């Protein structure tokens, strides 16, 4: 169970990644 | 006029004939000694 | 390319709220006696 | 006594994960007007 | 006993000492309970399956009502219309207020022989 | 209102409806005793008679235990009556 | 619309939305296949039941050798 | 079309149904199943 | 005008009893169960699968007649009438426990029947099919308990027979077997069906309680005209009422009747999941927690103990009458009894 | 056997008297 | 190899098409007599 | 706004936001096989396929794979007990790391499709809408369909390209992937014919070609598109689930009584089994055949293999299960380690007792003996004042045969009732419990779960195709019947035609 | 444990009676 | 490993909390 944990938490991250950077709020000039 | 056969009829007598004769069968039943 | 036009708003009442709360914790005090067992 | 001790956690995600998504969803409602 | 598990142990010793089963007025009470759930349902089903048309597709039908509107939501002659084709004519209500003095007294009465 | 079929209340208060019935219905009675008086319900379905359940010496059940030969253990049993 | 390499090529697989053939066309020939699948249906629903016996059909585990 | 009174059809039915479910509990107490 | 066409008018003329394509399949289905049910419960024997007598011929009441199953050697043969079993020979089909598998399936499909009957109906009359889809309901009991349960057991046998009394013993079976009281899904049915006459009682008296005076008779059904578009009760007195009594009312029309619908239709579907389980004995039959303490610890007492004696009390007393084909002998000295009983 | 025209005959019999009752009206 | 019972398949396959051969041969009769009126 | 049983109805003409949402889902479910895959991986104890195979640990998806071919472990064993083999690439970590990075794959397109929605491909070129042509689709996919259930049975299944599937024989004790070649003939019908199998994949897959250049080809009657509103996206989903919930019937009830495709090495026995005596039947067989042939009772019980006796055990009757009794079946009776031997019981008399079984439906049962001929003579008492047939006045002793404790017989009559208690489950074995601190109370097998699960589900996929096709033939009153219905078309007799407004009276 | 989480459950539903009896929508005419 | 039990709930519930705090503000922002 510890080491599921780890790596969901793991891949939670690799995920959040994804979305941070590709789906970001894009930056406007203004 | 009013027509005698109908699909009502039929549906009438589908369950009343056998209703009459069961029942005449189960009265008679009532009489049966072991 | 023009945004999507599918898109639609969701709602929740309140009243959707209340009765999906009291739903969820019946069934939790209904099953929670079978999944310590 | 002697319990499933994943009991607890079932029991926790079972309340807590279909709650949260009415809260999401009520809140979001809300602030809509 | 007040308690779930307490209510069966009841109910089990209820029937070794007096075949509650096979006494008539338990049975009513089960025609009561059963016969109020069919009829819940009935209802329900009917009275849904009837709505007139107030809403569009991406929302809740629920939302044609306003509650204390002086109109009813729902057309009684289209479910007459329906369920005395599903069975025949005269074994549907047409009158709303015998409908639901019916929907009242059949569980009440069901209920009142169990008890 | 209506469909054109003829109200039942019309039909079963006439006089026509009740000089056929008081014939068919009796008969469809009497015929319903008889089935049974002549004993030809007992062996048309099978169900055996008051004295057909056992035999004389006997309080085993003749239950059938095979399904392929299940129409024979039958046969067996009641010609164990005969 | 976006227009692509692949959906020009494909193009011509998602072009006759709504034709249909005209009354009844091929239908009485699907209640023929229809029929058939259903008494062969019926048949190997009456073997795994062993209400249909055949020669050489085991319908048993002992069927493995 | 009408000549018998509906009330009078009523009672010779009803007291038919009567008697043929009388008969029925007459024989819970005779015969087959009267544990006699 | 085609063939297909005119029949299709044919079958969905407005007369006394609406026929419809459905009624094809529905019709024969529906008074050949009817039928076959009063056939055996008036001359059929259960001695030869069940050693029991179960028709009025033999001395059974409206109580205790019944078309039973079948007997446990027949498996889950459908027992066809021209089947290897009786092979065409109509009294021993009776004898072999036919009329059950004959009134099932014409059961099972004179419910496909009933419901195909609700959707074409209203598809003519241009009401919303939520009465078929309430249907379901009774369809899930029907073939979760009829069907799927003694499928997953070892015959036809163990499923319901057709009788008053014959249900009563499966009531009773399932207490003591599968502890079916315990199991979560039939406490949900029983909180859908409960739950449903109350809404079906509370509704009914609310709308008697609530008319509008809209005639100056005493009897107050005559002042309702099917016509009239106004409600003929108050919504809003009715929800001041509830709201002051009980803390919460309905206040919108489409959601109560929704309700109504969804109570009891839902109950009904969660049971027959919780049979579908009981097929395999999957039961919800004891509490690992309650029965390690209570080996450890004899003066540790519940009222799920006590239920699990009187369960192994059923299953003693009830099994060598209840399963003739399994012999079993219980001398006296291994029937479970308490003092004195 | 015997039995079965016992039992049948009021059957026919009844089936005939109420065909003669209504024959005229079923041909109209 | 045409056991009995694949001989009592072949007899409930044509009662079966006999039953609703004949209904539907009856079904066809009434309903061309007894049309509706346009 | 929607409520909330209605988000995912913004799919419903968005043809590119739909493929993504079902390749995203694609990617969930090959990406849960992966995951279970390693878990099981993790978990399993592959050191004994005799008294502890992959059923008695809760294996779910290890069968699965074993079942087409899949035996090795990169790790260098193999479910058949064979050490050293080398399976290549495919072995289970290979078939999960295949599964995990094929939901990458569709993940990454599903994010494509979702922004890339606006294709022309989706658009009718008449009328510039979104448009699929169903039918045609349907032709395509169902012609894909046959490819590749006539590649599977063809090349696959026949070894041809491929490596077989799992058989055995009929007591399931020496089970192996092997190419299988097709029965052609009528015990191709036969579900416990595995030559079956191939032959369906092969003869279906060619109809299955030839139905979809039929629908290709050939456009659907009028008066069928107008039936069944081939139009509407949602008929699709409505007989498509029905399909499903047929298919899932199915397989519920072949995994129950078993088939060639649901073997008793890989998902336990069936409880059949243990109700028609199955396994002790071929026991008793055998140590029948051993003794006519001069062998001594040791030697006859001796030669009976252990596999074959852990399958005379109630423990693994998949119907001896609760709903709630979690895990694997070890976590209830134990690893089992070892066969006792066959128990013997004997009264004063020399007789030999036989132990009455416990049925599946008993969660308890008494302990009663018998002789040859069905005769009471022995039973463990509840009440013991006026007790004639306890072990203590019967004399009844026990004395073992084959196994671990061969030879010994024992006395005492507490010991000899502990046998006995034990002897109602069938075949005695020696449990590890403390390893996974078994419980003692007796769990379902993958057989059992898998048959719960998908008949459960059948049963709501039934609803399902009740609620959609009710929507696909109603969809023009789904909000509400018409305002301006009249009460002519709902009262009675005025049209002739029920519906119809044009056989007015 | 476990009996400190049926009177949680418990507790939350009790909670929840009485938002929804005193914090309800308020129903409004027409 | 011997590694407490009560870590799985902790863990669980100290990510879960928080994150669906986040979660319900973000999307209430974005339906305004
Ligand atoms: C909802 C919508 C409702 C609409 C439904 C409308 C009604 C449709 C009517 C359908 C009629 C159902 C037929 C059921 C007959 C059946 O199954 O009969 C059972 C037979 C199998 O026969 C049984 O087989 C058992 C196992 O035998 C096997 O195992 C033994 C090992 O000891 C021996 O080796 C033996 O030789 C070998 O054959 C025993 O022998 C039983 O006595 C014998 O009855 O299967 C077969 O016919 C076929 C089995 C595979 C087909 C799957 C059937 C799907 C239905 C079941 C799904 C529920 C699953 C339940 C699990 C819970
Ligand atoms: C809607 C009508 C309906 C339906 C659905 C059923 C359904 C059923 N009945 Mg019931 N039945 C009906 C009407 C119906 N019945 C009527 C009206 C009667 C009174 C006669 C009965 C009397 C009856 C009995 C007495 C029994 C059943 C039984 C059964 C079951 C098996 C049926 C079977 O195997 O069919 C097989 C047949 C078909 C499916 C027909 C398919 C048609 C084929 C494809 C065409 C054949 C082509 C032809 C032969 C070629 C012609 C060539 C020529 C030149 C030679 C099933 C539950 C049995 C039962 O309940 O078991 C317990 C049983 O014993 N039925
Ligand atoms: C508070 C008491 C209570 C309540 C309210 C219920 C309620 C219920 N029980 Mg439980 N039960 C209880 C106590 C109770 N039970 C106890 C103490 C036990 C002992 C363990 C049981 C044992 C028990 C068993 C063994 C079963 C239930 C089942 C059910 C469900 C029945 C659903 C239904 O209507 O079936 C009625 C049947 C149908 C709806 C089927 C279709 C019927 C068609 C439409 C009939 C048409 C008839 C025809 C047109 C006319 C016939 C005419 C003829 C009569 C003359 C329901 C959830 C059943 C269940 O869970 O099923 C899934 C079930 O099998 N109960
Ligand atoms: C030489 C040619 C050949 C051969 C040898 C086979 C061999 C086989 N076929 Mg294939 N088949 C072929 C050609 C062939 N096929 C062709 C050309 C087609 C047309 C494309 C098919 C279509 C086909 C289908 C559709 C099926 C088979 C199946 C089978 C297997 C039958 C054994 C079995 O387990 O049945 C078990 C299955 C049944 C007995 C059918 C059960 C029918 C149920 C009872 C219908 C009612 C379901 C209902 C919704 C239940 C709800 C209520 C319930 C709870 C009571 C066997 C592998 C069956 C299979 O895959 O089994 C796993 C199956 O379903 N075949
Ligand atoms: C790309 C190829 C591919 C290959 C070679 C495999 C191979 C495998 N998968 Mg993976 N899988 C894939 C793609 C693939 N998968 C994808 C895309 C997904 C996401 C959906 C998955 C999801 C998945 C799951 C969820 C699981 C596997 C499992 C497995 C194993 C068992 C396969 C099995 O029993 O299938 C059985 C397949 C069937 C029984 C399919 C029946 C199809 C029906 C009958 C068709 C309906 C009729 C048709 C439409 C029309 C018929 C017309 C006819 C006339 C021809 C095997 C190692 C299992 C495993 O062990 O995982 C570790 C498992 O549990 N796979
Ligand atoms: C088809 C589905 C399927 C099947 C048959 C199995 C089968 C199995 N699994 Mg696998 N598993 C699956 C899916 C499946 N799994 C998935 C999706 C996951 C990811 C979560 C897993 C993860 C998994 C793990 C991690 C493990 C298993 C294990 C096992 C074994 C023990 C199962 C057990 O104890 O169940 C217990 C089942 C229950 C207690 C039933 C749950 C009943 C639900 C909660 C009822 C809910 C009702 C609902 C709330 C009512 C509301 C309705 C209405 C009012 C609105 C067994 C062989 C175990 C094993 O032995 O592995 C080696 C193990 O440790 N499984
Ligand atoms: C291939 C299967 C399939 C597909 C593609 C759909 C698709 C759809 N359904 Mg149907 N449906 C299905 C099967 C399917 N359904 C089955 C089996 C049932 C019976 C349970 C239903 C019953 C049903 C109803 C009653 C309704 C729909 C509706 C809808 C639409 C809106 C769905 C939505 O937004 O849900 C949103 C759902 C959620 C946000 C949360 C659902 C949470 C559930 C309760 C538990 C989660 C399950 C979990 C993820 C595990 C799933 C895996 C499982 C398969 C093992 C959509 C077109 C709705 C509709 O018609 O709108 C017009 C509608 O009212 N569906
Ligand atoms: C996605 C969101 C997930 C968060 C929501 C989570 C809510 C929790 C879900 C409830 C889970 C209840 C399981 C409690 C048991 C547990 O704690 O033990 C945990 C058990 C594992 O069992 C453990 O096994 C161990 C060795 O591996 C040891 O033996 C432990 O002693 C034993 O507890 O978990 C399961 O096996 C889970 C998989 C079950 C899948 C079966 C599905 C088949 C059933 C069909 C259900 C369909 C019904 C539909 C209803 C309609
Ligand atoms: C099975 C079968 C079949 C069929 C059959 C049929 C179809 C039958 C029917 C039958 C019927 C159809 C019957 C009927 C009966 C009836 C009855 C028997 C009734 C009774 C009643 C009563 C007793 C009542 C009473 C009362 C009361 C109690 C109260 C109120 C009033 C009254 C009066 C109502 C066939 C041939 C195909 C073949 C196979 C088998
Ligand atoms: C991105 C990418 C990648 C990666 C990927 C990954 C990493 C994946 C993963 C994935 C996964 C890892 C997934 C999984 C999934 C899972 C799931 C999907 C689950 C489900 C579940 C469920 C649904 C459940 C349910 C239930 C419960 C909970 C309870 C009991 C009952 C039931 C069973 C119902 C790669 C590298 C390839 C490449 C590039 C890209
Ligand atoms: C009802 C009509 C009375 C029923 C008969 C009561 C029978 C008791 C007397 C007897 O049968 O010996
Ligand atoms: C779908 C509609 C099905 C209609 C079924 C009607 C069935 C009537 C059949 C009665 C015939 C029984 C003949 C028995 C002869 C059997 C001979 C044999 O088993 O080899
Ligand atoms: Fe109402």
């Amino acid at each position: 169970m510890e080491t599921i944990t780890y790596v969901f938490i793991f891949a939670c991250i690799i995920a959040l990644f994804f979305f941070a950077i590709f789906f970001r709020e894009p930056p406007r000039i203004t | 006029s009013y027509p005698i056969f109908t699909v009502r009829w039929v549906a009438v007598h589908t369950l009343a004939v056998p209703t009459i004769f069961f029942l005449g069968a189960i009265a008679a039943m009532q009489f049966i000694q072991r | 390319m023009e945004p999507n036009p599918n898109r639609q708003p969701v709602e929740l009442n309140r009243t959707s709220l209340y009765l999906g709360l009291l739903l969820i914790l019946v069934l939790a005090l209904l099953f929670s006696s079978y999944f310590f067992n | 006594m002697e319990v499933n001790q994943l009991g607890l956690i079932a029991t926790a995600l079972f309340v807590l994960v279909p709650s949260v998504f009415l809260i999401i969803l009520y809140v979001q409602t809300e602030s809509q007007q | 006993p007040l308690g779930i598990s307490g209510t069966f142990n009841f109910m089990i010793v209820f029937q070794a000492e007096h075949n509650i089963l096979m006494h008539p007025f338990h049975q009513l009470g089960v025609a009561g309970v059963f016969g109020g759930a069919l009829f819940c349902a009935m209802h329900g089903s009917l009275v849904t399956s009837s709505l007139i048309r107030e809403t569009t597709e991406t929302e809740s039908a629920n939302y044609g009502y306003k509650f204390g509107q002086e109109e009813e939501t729902y057309n009684i002659v289209a479910a007459h219309g329906y369920f005395g084709r599903l069975i025949f004519q005269y074994a549907s209500f047409n009158n709303s207020r015998s409908l639901h003095f019916f929907l009242a007294a059949w569980p009440v009465v069901g209920v009142w022989f169990t008890a | 209102g209506t469909t054109g079929e003829r109200p039942f209340s019309d039909i079963i208060t006439s006089v026509r409806y009740w000089v056929i019935h008081s014939i068919t219905i009796p008969a469809l009675f009497i015929a319903g005793w008889l089935f049974v008086s002549t004993g030809l319900a007992y062996d048309v379905f099978g169900t055996p008679r008051p004295d057909s359940y056992y035999a004389q010496e006997q309080r085993s059940i003749p239950l059938v235990t095979d399904r392929f030969e299940a129409k024979q253990q039958v046969e067996t049993f009641l010609e164990q009556l005969k | 619309a976006r227009r692509t390499w692949l959906g020009d090529i494909l193009r011509p697989l998602n072009s006759e939305y709504g034709k249909v053939a005209p009354g009844w066309g091929t239908t009485p020939l699907m209640a023929v296949f229809m029929g058939l699948f259903l008494v062969f249906l019926l048949i190997i629903l009456e073997i795994y039941n062993s209400t249909l016996i055949l020669d050489g059909v085991n319908v048993s585990w002992k069927a493995l050798g | 079309g009408g000549r018998i009174p509906l009330w009078i059809v009523a009672t010779v039915a009803g007291m038919g149904v009567i008697v043929i479910v009388g008969l029925f509990f007459y024989g819970a107490y005779a015969g087959l199943g009267s544990s006699l | 005008r085609g063939w297909f066409d005119i029949l299709d008018d044919w079958l969905k003329r407005d007369r006394f009893v609406f026929v419809g394509w459905s009624g094809i399949l529905l019709f024969p289905c529906a008074y050949l169960a009817l039928g076959g049910w009063l056939t055996g419960t008036t001359f059929v024997t259960s001695w030869y699968t069940h050693g029991l007598a179960s028709s009025y011929l033999e001395g059974c009441n409206f109580l205790t007649v019944a078309v039973s199953t079948p007997a446990n050697s027949m498996g889950h043969s459908l027992l066809l009438l021209w089947g290897p079993e009786a092979q065409g020979d109509f009294t021993r089909w009776c004898q072999l426990g036919g009329l059950w598998t004959f009134i099932a399936l014409h059961g099972a499909f004179g419910l496909i029947g009933f419901m195909l009957r609700q959707f074409e109906i209203a598809r003519l009359v241009g009401v919303r099919p939520y009465n078929a889809i309430a249907f379901s309901a009774p369809i899930a009991v029907f073939v979760s308990v009829f069907l799927i349960y003694p499928l997953g057991q070892s015959s036809w046998f163990f499923a319901p027979s057709f009788g008053v009394a014959a249900i009563f013993r499966f009531l009773l079976f399932f207490q003591g077997f599968h502890n079916w009281t315990l199991n979560p899904f039939h406490m949900m049915g029983v909180a859908g069906v409960l739950g449903g006459a109350l809404l079906c009682a509370i509704h009914g008296a609310t709308v008697e309680n609530t008319l509008f005076q809209d005639g100056e008779g005493a009897s107050t059904f005559r002042a309702f005209n099917p016509t009239q578009a106004e409600e003929t009760y108050s919504m809003v007195t009715a929800n001041r009422f509830w709201s002051q009594i009980f803390g919460i009312a309905f206040s919108n029309k489409r959601w109560l009747h929704f309700f109504m619908l969804f109570v009891p239709v839902t109950g009904l579907w969660m049971s027959a999941i919780g049979v579908v389980g009981l097929a395999l004995n999957l039961r919800s039959y004891d509490f690992i927690s309650q029965e390690i303490r209570a080996a450890e610890d004899p003066e540790f007492e519940t009222f799920y103990t006590k239920n699990l004696l009187l369960n192994e009390g059923i299953r003693a007393w009830m099994a060598p009458q209840d399963q003739p084909h399994e012999n079993f002998v219980f001398p006296e000295e291994v029937l479970p009894r308490g003092n004195a009983l | 056997d015997w039995r079965v025209l016992v039992v049948l005959l009021p059957v026919l019999l009844a089936a005939g008297w109420a065909v003669r009752n209504i024959l005229p009206y079923a041909v109209k | 190899t045409i056991t009995p019972s694949l001989k009592g398949f072949f007899i409930g396959l044509l009662s079966g098409a006999v039953v609703l051969g004949l209904t539907f041969a009856v079904l066809i009769a009434i309903s061309q007599i007894d049309k509706v009126q346009r | 706004g929607l409520p909330w049983y209605r988000v995912h109805t913004v799919l419903i003409n968005d043809p590119g936001r739909l493929i993504a949402a079902h390749l995203m889902h694609t990617a969930l479910v090959a990406g849960w096989a992966g995951s279970m895959a390693l878990y099981e991986l993790a978990t399993f104890d592959p050191s004994d396929p005799v008294l502890n195979p992959m059923w008695r640990q809760g294996m779910f998806v290890l069968p699965f794979m074993a079942r087409l071919g899949v035996t090795g472990s990169w790790s260098g064993w193999s479910i058949t007990g064979e050490t050293g083999i080398d399976p290549g690439f495919w072995s289970f970590e290979g078939v999960a790391l295949a599964h995990i990075v094929l939901s990458g794959l569709l993940f990454l397109a599903a994010c494509w499709h979702w922004v890339y929605w606006d294709l022309e491909l989706f658009r009718d070129p008449r009328t510039g809408e979104p448009a699929l042509d169903l039918p045609k689709m349907f032709g395509i996919h169902l012609f894909l369909a046959g490819l590749l259930c006539f590649g599977f049975g063809a090349f696959h299944l026949t070894g041809l390209f491929g490596p077989g599937m799992w058989v055995s024989d009929p007591y399931g004790l020496t089970g192996s992937v092997q190419p299988v070649a097709p029965e052609w003939g009528p015990d191709g019908f036969n579900p416990y014919n595995p030559g079956g199998v191939v032959a369906h994949h092969i003869a279906a897959g060619i109809v299955g070609i030839i139905a979809g250049l039929f629908h290709i080809l050939v456009r659907p009657p009028q008066r069928l598109y107008k039936a069944l509103r081939m139009g509407n996206i949602e008929t699709v989903l409505s007989s498509s689930i029905a399909a499903v919930f047929f298919a899932a019937f199915v397989v519920a009830g072949t995994m129950w009584y078993g088939s060639a495709t649901t073997p008793i090495e890989l998902f336990g026995p069936t409880r059949y089994q243990w109700d028609s005596s199955y396994f002790q039947q071929e026991i008793n067989r055998r140590v029948q055949a051993s003794l006519a042939s001069g062998a001594t009772l040791e030697e006859a019980w001796s030669a009976i293999p252990e596999k074959l006796a852990f399958y005379d055990y109630i423990g693994n009757n998949p119907a001896k299960g609760g709903l709630f009794r979690t895990g694997p079946m070890n976590k209830g009776d134990g690893i089992a380690q070892a066969w006792k031997g066959h128990a013997v019981f004997r009264n004063k008399e020399g007789e030999e007792l036989f132990v009455r079984r416990m049925p599946a439906f008993f969660e308890s049962f008494p302990v009663i003996l018998t002789d040859k001929n069905g005769v009471v003579k022995a039973d463990i008492p509840f009440r013991r004042a006026e007790s004639k047939y306890s072990f203590e006045q019967q004399g009844v002793t026990v004395s073992f045969y084959g196994g671990e404790l061969n030879g010994q017989t024992f006395t005492d009559p507490p010991t000899v009732k502990s046998y006995a208690r034990k002897a109602i489950f069938g075949e005695i074995f020696e449990f590890d419990t403390e390893t996974l601190n078994s419980d003692g109370i007796f769990r379902t097998s993958p057989r059992g779960w898998f048959t719960f699960a998908h008949a459960v589900f059948a049963l709501l996929f039934f609803f399902g195709h009740i609620w959609h096709g009710a929507r696909t033939l109603f969809r023009d009153v789904f909000s509400g019947i018409d305002p301006e219905l009249s009460p002519e078309q709902v009262e009675w007799g005025f049209y002739q035609k029920v519906g119809d407004v044009t056989t007015r009276r």
